[PDB]
């Protein structure tokens, strides 16, 4: 840490860059937190729909038992008129972070139906609706987890910057300024004054010798 | 009227002579190195610049009435445009709202037209204010918060 003005300028530039980076990181973290809050609200709505989804689904099973009695069981297993299990998900970059758009059955591609059973309509209205809810549930859960991890990392980086980087650089700048001034300027002026005194009393001695001679 | 052209050593204001003349004088217009790098012939750093007696210079009889208001609005919008450019850098610009795009394009058009003036091109203060107004029309009427009422609709009509 040479007290030379080059190091002082370098440290000042580093502090300015640190401040700008801190501001940018704070803005990015705030935006990511807002997006995560919106995703959390959506996930809360989907969770509220959950449970009632299963309550609606149980009616389809009751209707199947009332109409067709026991299901086909084994590989067939009956009870399904729609919502073939086929999905389509893709990671999408939102707020600079890739978020998988987990679109599951009843909202995913290649979903298929085979007419309707005795309670196949009830199954479609109950079981397939649960799949549609679960598609959004999975997408929102993945997005929320990714956003939470990213926001935690960004907040950690910003807090680390504000607590260590500037809080160390500013003392470095202060120490550089103090050393530079109070050493170089003070000692240079002292040397110059001592030289001036040397010349002064040399002239005094010359005058004294001239008076003597 | 005195307009000294004082070179700041080491490209900073902390040098003895720049700080001293700043203490003595009552204004500081700047010249941004980056604008020269970006090749804007007038590199005057408008956002850093400032004149202490700006209010006295601008008036109805001398200059036009809207001058001070448009100066303040342009300064605030320039700042917002710089902030929006930083935001578009950090978040990828997809998350930007419509107003963000408005501020960013205003910043771009400002740097393209208002800041860059021909070395021999001459603009009267009325002409310069008209140019600033033309830059301003791209914002919606409500968006110009700093502009006083009944003065906006007076000129924003175009």
């Amino acid at each position: 840490v040479v007290p030379t003005v080059t190091m002082l300028g370098v440290m000042k530039s580093r502090l300015v860059g640190a401040t700008r980076g801190h501001a940018l990181l704070k803005k990015k973290s705030d935006a990511l937190t807002v997006q995560f809050r919106q995703i959390l609200k959506n996930i809360v709505t989907t969770k509220e729909s959950m449970g009632e989804v299963m309550k609606d689904s149980s009616f389809a099973l009751i209707e199947a038992k009332y109409v067709a009695g026991e299901n086909i069981k084994h590989i067939v297993l009956e009870n399904v008129q729609n919502a073939s299990i086929k999905v389509r998900s893709r990671q999408e970059n939102i707020a600079g972070v890739k978020i998988p758009k987990f679109e599951y059955f009843t909202d995913g591609e290649t979903k298929n139906d085979l007419t309707g059973l005795a309670r196949g309509g009830q199954q479609v209205q109950q079981c397939r609706a649960a799949y549609v809810k679960a598609i959004e549930l999975l997408v929102e859960l993945a997005s929320l987890q990714t956003s939470f991890l990213t926001l935690d990392e960004a907040i950690k980086t910003t807090n680390r910057r504000v607590n260590a980087l500037e809080n160390v650089v500013k003392p470095r700048l202060e120490n550089t300024i103090t050393y530079i001034k109070g050493e170089l300027d003070e000692l240079e002026r002292e040397d110059f004054f001592r030289l001036k005194k040397i010349q002064g009393y040399k002239k005094r001695e010359i005058e004294r010798q001239l008076a003597s001679s | 009227t005195q307009i000294p052209i004082l070179t700041m050593p080491n490209d900073d204001i902390t040098h003895p002579t720049p700080d001293l003349t700043g203490y003595i004088t009552e204004g500081q217009i700047y010249i941004d190195r980056q604008l020269q790098n970006r090749q804007i012939y007038p590199p005057i750093n408008v956002l850093p610049s400032l004149s202490r007696l700006m209010k006295s210079a601008i008036g109805e009889g001398m200059t036009r009435r809207d001058h001070s208001d448009v100066s303040n609005q342009l300064y605030a919008n320039y700042a917002i445009g710089k902030d929006v450019q930083a935001m578009k850098a950090v978040v990828g610009e997809e998350a930007l709202s419509s107003e963000d795009l408005l501020y960013l394009e205003f910043l771009d058009k400002f740097e393209r037209k208002f800041v860059a003036q021909g070395a021999y091109d001459s603009r009267n203060i009325f002409q310069s204010l008209d140019l600033a107004w033309t830059l301003l029309r791209i914002f919606p009427r409500e968006l110009l918060h700093r502009i006083p009422g009944k003065t906006l609709d007076q000129y924003y009509s175009r």
